[PDB]
């Protein structure tokens, strides 16, 4: 039943989503880190892109939860689309 | 090239707080002076075998380390290059890099860590 935007993503889902990302940091995992990077600047939309990932501000928590943080933070406030709500 | 093993040598040059960004500049960053240390006599199996210890021994030099990100720190942990910003990435290519300086002139110069830059995808071209 597959997921294509953000809003088919409930918050925790995408959390686990970006965790992946994190721990996808060995050299055999290339391919599969550099494609979970595309689908979240597709998802995500946020015009920092990968440097949300790889270069956060400064203050806000560098951490998969900040990252959740932020772009909840910036899609509310652009009125764009937000997580599928509780589950 | 590349792909034949051999050892490394060299000294790198000192580096401080600002090396990762010196990387994304005109002609990269040096090996740092530290890591070259920790390299110098150690046999490789190829050019891809250097990088990953490279990157493997950036990770447990505590001043180059938290240059990087959690995620990128967890990268250079693994011996995995890590993610450039995207201001510096070159369509396809999106980590840093590592480039010789000078043409490969003898055996073993492609371990030679007097010659190897550190570079963002963009500044690998020159």
């Amino acid at each position: 039943e597959l997921k294509h935007s953000i809003s088919d993503y409930t918050e925790a889902e995408f959390l686990e989503f970006v965790k992946d990302i994190f721990r996808l940091s060995r050299p055999q995992d290339n391919d599969l880190q550099i494609k979970l990077v595309l689908e979240f600047k597709r998802l995500t939309e946020h015009p920092d892109g990968s440097d949300l990932i790889y270069y956060p501000r400064s203050d806000r928590e560098d951490s998969p939860e900040g990252i959740v943080k932020e772009i909840k933070e910036w899609r509310a406030a652009n009125g764009k689309s937000g997580f599928k709500q509780g589950l | 090239k590349r792909n034949k093993p051999g050892k490394a040598t060299g000294k790198g040059k000192p580096v401080g707080d600002k090396w990762l960004d010196d990387a994304g500049k005109d002609s990269g960053a040096p090996i740092p002076d530290r890591i070259a240390d920790k390299l110098r006599d150690k046999e490789f199996k190829n050019f891809d075998d250097f990088r990953k210890k490279f990157w493997k021994e950036v990770a447990k030099d505590p001043d180059l380390a938290k240059q990087f990100s959690k995620a990128n720190q967890r990268n250079i942990k693994d011996g995995n290059a890590p993610f450039a910003r995207e201001s510096d990435q070159v369509g396809g290519r999106t980590t840093y890099e590592l480039h010789h300086d000078k043409p490969i002139s003898q055996d073993g110069g492609v371990y030679d860590m007097n010659n190897i830059r550190v570079t963002t995808p963009k500044r690998a071209i020159d």
